[PDB]
């Protein structure tokens, strides 16, 4: 067998909630492996949560997070558990279970935990428009998809006709608990007053469809 | 007989 | 407690040798710190490279070396390949806990460096009616990911009101695109006039600045 660490854990929880992530091992004698939990925040780098011995005799935690997380393991089930209690907004991250072999050897696929007290809200779509570039330089326009919850949002241009040069960025979870995203497209500035560009935003969780037209400020 | 950890 | 520090970024060519360092605020990095080196490739792909300062994870190529250089722990990629282009996190053990570093964006040149095209977008009037203003800065199709974006409002460097997002590396031409969003209240937006985005990137001789003045064309 090949080593596989399969995580199973919740996704969305509200501030003050609790969650328990699991990491089931198959392909190693789990009973003779040190285990560890790490996490990757959206902006921050890796952050070490903790580690636990094969017999669970010694459990080490990062000093900053000793009271929020509880590490445990069941070697009979070949499973590692992480309990997060009374979470906060900054706990939004990808949580990974690692198995030590001279180092951070075997990893799980990671489980996303999103902490936000937000309710389902449809996005507000705003135009990202240029003055008309008077040098003829290539021009860029777009849409700002702001203040929505939950995550999945689809943006297309001209009902899918416009595909080349489009860059739809990943959403960023704002401090307010809401996501914000921007879709951008580059076109020749010559065809800025002549051609129409429309961004089609679809937020299925709130049943919102928005077709916004982007044109340079009239001046 | 365990697997080597990342520290000692 | 302690702060673990490593280079922000490094750029090298295929076949060359690069060396990343890892610094401890408590003093010199000794072997009792059991330095670990972990790599994150695009799409959040984590791989263990080095542990216990010198010990490779079984299966890792020998071009990855763990050493101690003076006061610091060191990861040496000898004869780097394009697949080694990733973010390298260092970790130091302080008796009962690991502390990770900020990470080092190592770059192995897949293609000639490409400078971003920088664009600035002022807030819309539709949005202004709602009481907030978002100024957006777009860096387009630049190769080495590392870029610094500073917001200047009337020559005053802004901090805390900006959030960045960046696309996945294109498979064809290995390029990236970046959007920095500066969010601030309508009062603050109508209080100042000159809004500038200063981009610094390896493909540029001097940092480039794109600006607009509120109310003007
Ligand atoms: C075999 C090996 O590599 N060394 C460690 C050893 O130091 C001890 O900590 C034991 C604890 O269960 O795990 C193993």
């Amino acid at each position: 067998m090949e080593v596989k660490l399969l995580q199973s854990g919740g996704g969305l929880v509200q501030p003050g909630g609790s969650l328990k992530l699991s990491c089931a091992a198959s392909g190693i004698d789990f009973s003779g492996y040190w285990m560890s939990w790490v996490r990757r925040a959206p902006g921050k780098g890796l952050e070490w949560i903790g580690e636990i011995t094969p017999d669970s005799s010694t459990i080490n935690y990062a000093p900053s997070l000793k009271d929020e997380f509880i590490i445990s393991r069941d070697n009979a089930k070949n499973t590692l558990y992480l309990q997060m209690t009374k979470v906060r907004s900054d706990d939004t991250a990808l949580y990974y279970c690692v198995s030590y072999y001279e180092g951070f050897a075997y990893w799980g696929q990671g489980t996303l935990v999103t902490v936000s007290a937000a309710s389902t809200k449809g996005p507000s779509v705003f135009p990202l428009a240029p003055s008309k570039s008077t040098s003829g330089g290539t021009a860029a326009l777009g849409c700002l998809v702001k203040d929505y919850f939950p995550e999945p949002v689809t943006v297309s241009w001209n009902s899918g006709a416009l595909t080349s040069g489009v860059h739809t960025f990943p959403a960023v979870l704002q401090s307010s608990g809401l996501y914000s995203l921007s879709s951008v497209v580059t076109v020749p500035s010559s065809s800025l007053g002549t051609q129409t560009y429309i961004c089609n935003v679809n937020h299925k969780p709130s049943n919102t469809k928005v077709d916004k037209k982007v044109e340079p400020k009239s001046c | 007989s365990t697997a080597p950890p990342a520290h000692g | 407690q302690a702060v673990v520090t490593q280079e922000s970024a490094l750029t090298t060519s295929p076949g060359e040798t690069v060396t990343l360092t890892c610094r401890s605020s408590t003093g010199a990095v000794t072997t009792s710190n059991y330095a670990n080196w972990v790599q994150e490739k695009p799409d959040h792909l984590f791989t263990g490279l080095i542990g216990r300062t010198n010990n490779r994870v079984p299966g890792v190529p020998a071009r990855f070396s763990g050493s101690l250089i003076g006061d610091k722990a060191a990861l040496t990629i000898t004869g780097a390949q394009t697949e080694d282009e990733a973010i390298y996190f260092c970790a130091l053990w302080y008796s009962n806990h690991f502390i990770f570093g900020s990470g080092t964006k190592v770059t192995v040149l897949k293609r000639t460096v490409a400078a971003p095209s920088v664009f600035i977008f002022p807030p819309s009037d539709e949005q202004l009616k709602s009481g907030t203003a978002s100024v957006v800065c777009l860096l387009n199709n630049f190769y080495p990911r590392e870029a610094k974006v500073q917001w200047k409002v009337d020559n005053a460097l802004q901090s805390g009101n900006s959030q960045e997002s960046v696309t996945e590396q294109d498979s064809k031409d290995s390029t990236y695109s970046l959007s920095s969003t500066l969010t601030l209240s309508k009062a603050d937006y109508e209080k100042h006039k000159v809004y500038a985005c200063e981009v610094t990137h390896q493909g540029l001789s001097s940092p480039v600045t794109k600006s607009f003045n509120r109310g003007e064309c």
